[PDB]
């Protein structure tokens, strides 16, 4: 019936408010209670807000929801921020007795300045095209915050046959590091003029080709 | 004086004791005469319904 | 006090069933109805299934309707999500988690979680990596050396003989949608050692024993 | 809090209507009077419109103004138009205190059919990458009305490292002139296929390229 957008991803330095937003695709935010829900890595996710803006017991005042039937999205809002906020969260709505989830927020406190990701494209191997295959290598390193976009263009245009990891932390400088594989045939790869690993980054988006 | 009798009232698929903080017999209760009629699971859609006496 | 316990998790194929219990202790269970959300690994989190306080009504989500059956044993305090006929993208995290008002409307929220239940469904075949090379295309360049198509997880890379570890990096791997596992490790170099040193790359997959070596070479 | 998104440009016939837009991007148009204003080239601002339709002493019965709590966006427009109308035109609405402008809208009264510009795109000099620079010069000219998008793209994607003027006049043909200058490295300039000086004008988007 309807679906929760909400943001990839949002950063902001400590001490300063940040926002999430929750639009609801069809339907009045205002029909159904919003919950906000606060995922850790590898934790079971524990309740931040519940019925649009109560504070259940324990967590502190620095949360807030709030609910905006112009936009019809649902707004949760951290005040005074700190290192241990940097979490996932969830919002989450209800068809009639189904309960519908959002799409995720990775919300990273800033814990240095931010670095734009380093792309090093690979084209493919000889032998896997004398295999009649095709699968692209493209690795991203060194980039802060950890949410990274990775699209592969048919020279500018959506392509659905590739398979890319999520975005894990750097066990050497405390960065994210991240990888895609884009799998084709020599045939498209040659009846195709490039295909680009375009990655896009806090919104800059760098981009590296192949071509034939 | 008043004299209560019951009006044989039963529901079949839905919640009929529901509770509040305000009507507190040692713990959440309602009226003792009456029955909060509630939905399965929350959110449900209540079933259209028509009761006599 | 209150818990859930989320019991019956493992490794299947697909076509196969499964079955999963959670157990509640620390509260009213008959009272409250209890809901079966999982999370994929790196995606996030989707409401699978609910049943009622008096399993009166159950409510499947669409992505699942057919296959998975919500029961609930309150003599026993139990919850059961029958997964028959599984696929390869219910590989999840499962929670039981009771979410429900429970007769009250004041109703301080009461949402439990369990620690969730792994469900992996991976197809077959523990196998053995195919090494490819990964050349510069020509003051700094780099180049690597391919681990494609193995089964399972982990490996031990070593370049040149675990010779060249300064600059070098080792990426996690991925889960093909074919199910099996592949990963990379590439290596940064000066503009200057181009065809000095030939690059031969040295993998160790222990369960498969393979060990495979890839020397690079700028190609013309 | 919240932003005000107007149109960058409209135009219309004399004696046609014409009406600009004015969305609220969080909160609702209700929620906070909105006051629209006229700015000529040069000239201090004047209130055209206050407390959504009010018309000061002053202002002809031309000038309407409207709002549309459906789309969350308050609207002004004008019938009759006249060329004394061409002017920008910034709505401003407030947060709780703090006053909001929108982004302006280029309303510009048709004086001639429209021209579409001419691109002459040129290579980056040569003594130039000798000295380790690489700076592109678009040369847009001879197009009207005086409102252009120029964004240039790393083979179609976002890049932010060029400087661009603004849209004067003709001191010749009554039309409007403009330049760009994408600065870049010749490292960047030979990793990446080509980039395009890419320039929307009314809609119909004429594009020049270049390669290295």
């Amino acid at each position: 019936n309807f679906m929760l957008t909400q943001p990839h991803s949002v950063s902001e330095s400590p001490g300063k408010t940040v926002t999430i937003s929750c639009t609801r695709s069809s339907g009045s935010i205002a029909s159904n209670y919003v919950q906000w829900y606060q995922q850790r890595p590898g934790s079971s996710p524990t309740t931040v807000i519940y019925e649009y803006n109560q504070r259940p017991s324990g967590v502190p005042d620095r949360f807030s929801g709030s609910i905006d039937s112009s936009s019809n999205s649902a707004s949760l809002t951290i005040s005074g921020l700190k290192t241990e906020d940097e979490a996932d969260y969830y919002c989450q709505s209800y068809d009639s007795a189904n309960r519908v989830f959002g799409g995720g927020t990775k919300l990273t406190v800033l814990g240095q300045p931010k670095a734009a990701p380093s792309v090093t494209l690979f084209p493919p191997s000889s032998e896997e095209l004398q295999a009649n295959k095709a699968t692209l290598v493209c690795l991203i390193s060194d980039f802060y915050p950890g949410a990274v976009t990775v699209a592969w263009k048919a020279d500018s245009s959506p392509v659905k046959a590739g398979v890319e990891t999520t975005t894990p932390s750097k066990q050497s400088n405390n960065k994210y590091a991240a990888s895609s594989y884009l799998s084709l045939t020599p045939e498209q790869w040659k009846s195709h003029r490039s295909y680009s690993c375009q990655v896009t980054h806090e919104g800059s988006t760098v981009e590296k080709t192949v071509a034939p | 004086g008043i004299d209560k009798e019951a009006m044989g009232f039963t529901y079949s698929g839905i919640r009929t004791n529901g509770a509040t903080s305000a009507c507190r017999r040692s713990g959440s209760s309602f009226y003792a005469e009456m029955k909060w009629l509630l939905s399965n699971t929350d959110n449900a859609a209540f079933p259209q319904m028509t009761k006599s006496y | 006090e209150v818990q859930l316990l989320e019991s019956g998790g493992g490794v299947v194929q697909p076509g196969r069933s499964l079955r999963l219990s959670c157990a509640a202790s620390g509260f009213t269970f008959s009272s409250y109805a209890i809901h079966w959300v999982r999370q994929a690994p790196g995606k996030g989190l989707e409401w699978v299934a609910l049943i009622s306080y008096d399993g009166s009504n159950k409510y499947y989500a669409d992505s699942v309707k057919g296959r998975f059956t919500i029961s609930r044993d309150n003599s026993k305090n139990t919850l059961y999500l029958q997964m028959n006929s599984l696929r390869a993208e219910d590989t999840a995290v499962y929670y039981c988690n009771g979410h429900g008002s429970g007769g009250e409307v004041g109703s301080n929220w009461f949402d439990p979680w369990g620690q969730g239940t792994l469900v992996t469904v991976s197809s077959a075949s523990t196998k053995g990596p195919s090494v490819f090379p990964l050349a510069p295309s020509s003051g700094t360049a780099a180049l690597g050396c391919l681990v494609k198509d193995y089964f399972p997880e982990p490996v031990t890379v070593s370049w040149n003989s675990g010779a060249l570890t300064s600059g070098v990096h080792t990426f996690p791997a991925v889960l093909q949608s074919s199910g099996l596992y592949s990963l990379s490790s590439v290596v940064t170099v000066p503009s200057s050692s181009l065809g000095t040193q030939t690059y031969i790359c040295n993998v160790n997959h222990k369960p498969s024993n393979t060990k495979v070596d890839k020397k690079v070479e700028p190609k013309s």
